[PDB]
């Protein structure tokens, strides 16, 4: 959407999860920088009158905040020159039964908004738990339109954002864990017609592929593998939803986006590469139909789940400046493409202790497994890094362009598995593993990383008490912002890594920070409240330390810290 | 299986030593039943049914309706 695309260059505006197309994360804005953070003082704050994760942030556009909140996905709009009033609230109704069918807590990546145009006023697009992708006047809260994508009698709902492209709002999908089959969906703004629809798995016109997929790679995999690597029917439950983040180059015409872990978890009950799991994505925007697809982990045994952001850049490569994306994914590799071609330009270790993987072989593009941290039926498998929580989970990052550096929050938990056979019945949880994760080597939980994703070259790295999973801010004032589980924002300098302010925040951060410029300052703002995977021990009041997915066990102390909460804060100088 | 021997372009998998080519069969053998395989795609037709139904009703009306009893 060019308008869109507009809107995301004017430093007023925060107009989608990731900021812009290329998910810089990224402000030119220097009000606020290295010199002058220690001022950083709490503006103003808002209650979301829910508890439990809140994952994304807000959107701000044409001077309205809008918020969004864990289940039932209220949300509410906030003229920024009348910060105590609710301009407008948008309440759905849904379900109770939606919250028994998410793996990972009630969490919602947040709002998508277009801009006015033939297709009518401006809006904001929802995604609710219950699989409906909403349509909503960004200007009154008035419903527009309302459509089906997911079934919860399936164990299918919805968790990440919507993304808009062109005249097209994009939803996912999520319950590989319950054995959901993956699938994207294009929807028409206008009337929420279904324009197409993409599967993970499956027969090739499922997956819906260009004559030309995979042309300039073809060693990756061409036609026919949806099928051919899985035995008979196998597919059809076969996971690889796209709960996570998207990118889009308008020159191109084409989105970015990973799909998930296959299921079960059960690596045993599903021999074969399980395409297009795990894989990174070039689709056309008008029909869906891929251009190519990276499988980076075939035949997963993990859950690492290849849903994670999407990070575009310009950047040389051997001298020649190219178009790139980079993606740090659950697998502990960080993933550079030319996002032209597809092809490979970097895979490297976020963390030196990744073991499942000795090294990718970027000619081949295959990932060299070590069977030591292989697993399998009948074998307890010992201090495998990364866990299925991986060394990077679903936070959106951030890009310096200047510096040329990529800033991350990141996990180091590792993890004992064992597989189960199980039935697949739909509606229940289709897992079939037993998980014990703790800190890795290095051991504490988290860390915080600058890096170079042509070079592999790491910059600084810094330890953290625990996981950081909910992304990064990066400014042209020489600062990275981020929240922490145990409940801070922070900010470092992002050319040594230094920590030059903290803010003690009500509850732990799940979601990114935002800034923004209104009436001439500049804001930072950020919601505070604990869930999400590593919450679940602590929002569920569970003690088995296998429970939640294995990790109750390694979140324990999290509660020692911090309860629930639901608040959005606005920081200014 | 280090995952470096392929059968085709985009087929690199192997069984692990002592494990079936095929589970099929064996005692690894998933045994799903074919009905509760299908039920996914039954119910994506059921919802996309739906859908079309409101799509068509607001061409016909201008008017968005959501309860499909409704139209
Ligand atoms: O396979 C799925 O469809 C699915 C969905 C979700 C979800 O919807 O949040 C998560 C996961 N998987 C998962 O693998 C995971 O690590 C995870 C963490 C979180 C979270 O918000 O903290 N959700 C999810
Ligand atoms: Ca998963």
């Amino acid at each position: 959407n060019s308008e869109l695309d507009r809107l995301s260059k004017d430093d007023r505006n925060w107009v989608m999860q990731t900021k812009d197309y290329s998910a810089t994360h990224f402000s030119r804005l220097t009000e606020i920088n290295s010199h002058n953070v220690k001022n950083l003082k709490v503006a103003w704050t808002l209650s979301t009158g829910t508890l439990h994760g809140h994952e994304g942030a807000p959107l701000v556009v044409d001077g309205i905040m809008y918020i969004h909140t864990p289940f039932p996905n209220n949300v509410y709009a906030v003229d920024l020159n009348d910060t105590r009033k609710m301009l407008w609230q948008y309440k759905p109704k849904q379900n109770p039964a939606a919250r028994a069918v998410a793996c990972c807590d009630v969490v919602n990546r947040g709002l998508a908004y277009v801009p006015a145009g033939e297709h009518g006023p401006a809006k904001i697009f929802l995604n609710q738990l219950d699989g409906h992708i909403v349509a909503l006047n960004a200007k009154t809260g008035e419903e527009i339109w309302k459509m089906e994508n997911s079934d919860i009698a399936m164990g299918s709902t919805l968790t990440g954002a919507p993304f808009v492209v062109k005249d097209k709002v994009l939803v996912g999908s999520a319950g590989a864990e319950l054995g959901v089959r993956g699938y994207v969906t294009a929807y028409n703004i206008k009337d929420g017609k279904q324009e197409w629809r993409a599967y993970a798995t499956g027969p090739d016109e499922d997956l819906l592929l260009d004559k030309d997929f995979n042309k300039d790679n073809p060693h990756y995999g061409q036609f026919g593998l949806g099928l051919s690597t899985w035995e008979g029917d196998a597919w059809k439950i076969g996971g690889g939803t796209n709960w996570g983040w998207y990118a889009y180059d308008p020159k191109l015409d084409m989105i970015y986006y990973g799909s998930g872990n296959p299921a079960p978890w059960n690596e045993t009950m599903r021999p074969g590469d399980n395409k297009w799991t795990m894989t990174i994505w070039g689709r056309d925007a008008d029909t869906g139909r891929a251009k190519f697809g990276y499988q980076k982990t075939p035949h997963d045994e993990w859950d690492y789940a290849g849903v994670n952001y999407m990070g575009l850049s310009e950047q040389e490569v051997d001298g020649k400046l190219t178009p790139l994306l980079t993606h740090p994914d659950r697998n502990g590799l960080v993933y550079t493409l030319n996002r032209e071609t597809g092809a490979l330009v970097n895979a490297f270790k976020i963390d030196d202790t990744v073991n499942w993987v000795k090294k990718v072989d970027l000619k081949t593009g295959l990932p060299i497994r070590d069977p030591e941290y292989s697993t399998r039926m009948d074998h307890n498998a010992k201090g495998i890094c990364p866990s299925a929580m991986g060394y990077h989970n679903q936070g959106i990052e951030s890009y310096d362009p200047d510096k040329k550096l990529f800033f991350m929050g990141v996990n180091h938990i590792c993890m004992d598995w064992e597989p189960f056979m199980l039935p697949y019945r739909a509606g229940q949880f289709f897992v079939g593993a037993t998980l014990n994760m703790y800190p890795g080597p290095k051991g504490m939980l988290g860390q915080v990383k600058a890096m170079n994703a042509v070079t592999g070259k790491m910059e600084w790295e810094v330890p953290e008490k625990f996981a950081v999973w909910g992304g990064t801010l990066a400014t042209a004032g020489d600062l990275v912002f981020y929240g922490t589980l145990d409940g801070f924002i922070k900010a470092r300098d992002t050319r040594t890594g230094e920590l030059k302010w903290q803010f003690q925040l009500p509850s732990g951060v799940i979601g990114h920070p935002i800034t923004y410029q209104h009436n001439g300052k500049q804001y930072i703002a950020i919601y505070s409240g604990v869930g999400g995977w590593p919450g679940v021990g602590l929002v569920f009041d569970l003690k088995d330390p296998t429970a939640g997915l294995g990790a109750v066990g390694a979140f324990r102390e999290l509660a020692h810290y911090t309860q629930m909460g639901g608040s959005v804060f606005v920081f200014s100088l | 299986y280090d995952g470096t021997h392929c059968k085709a372009p985009g087929n690199c998998w192997e069984p692990k030593p002592g494990y079936p080519d095929k589970v099929a069969g064996s005692k690894y053998d998933p045994k799903h039943d074919p009905n509760e395989l299908n039920k996914q795609a039954e119910s994506i037709k059921a919802m996309e049914a739906r859908n079309q139904k409101r799509v068509e009703n607001y061409a016909k009306t201008g008017k968005f309706v959501y309860k499909v009893e409704d139209i």
